[PDB]
């Protein structure tokens, strides 16, 4: 009897930035992310009458 | 002759290039407008919304 074929799979690498979901978020690299407590966002809404 | 003096304002007044929206209805051109911006930003009611 015999061994005709011994075959497997390769999982092709798909990263994040290649997907077009990355147009829905703005990726900023940050180094020491455990050091942060919070962030803050400071708006300014003026309004005429 | 009377048109030269009926038009007492609108001989000297400098022409300019104003942008808005236009349309053809019959053979009389109408400008179409909305007053969103004058009454949406500011929490005041638009007077057209009767």
């Amino acid at each position: 009897e015999a061994l005709l074929g011994v075959y497997t799979n390769v999982v092709e690498f798909v990263k994040f930035l290649e997907t077009a979901l990355a147009a829905a978020c703005v990726n900023t690299e940050f180094k020491d992310l455990r050091r942060m407590i919070d962030g803050k966002i400071q708006f300014k809404i003026s309004m005429p009458t | 002759g009377d048109k030269a003096a009926l038009a007492d304002g609108h001989d000297e007044i400098q022409r300019t290039r104003i942008a808005a929206s236009l349309v053809k209805i019959g053979d009389k051109f109408v400008a179409i407008e909305s007053l969103q911006r004058m009454y949406n930003e500011t929490q005041f009611p638009c007077p057209l919304n009767r």
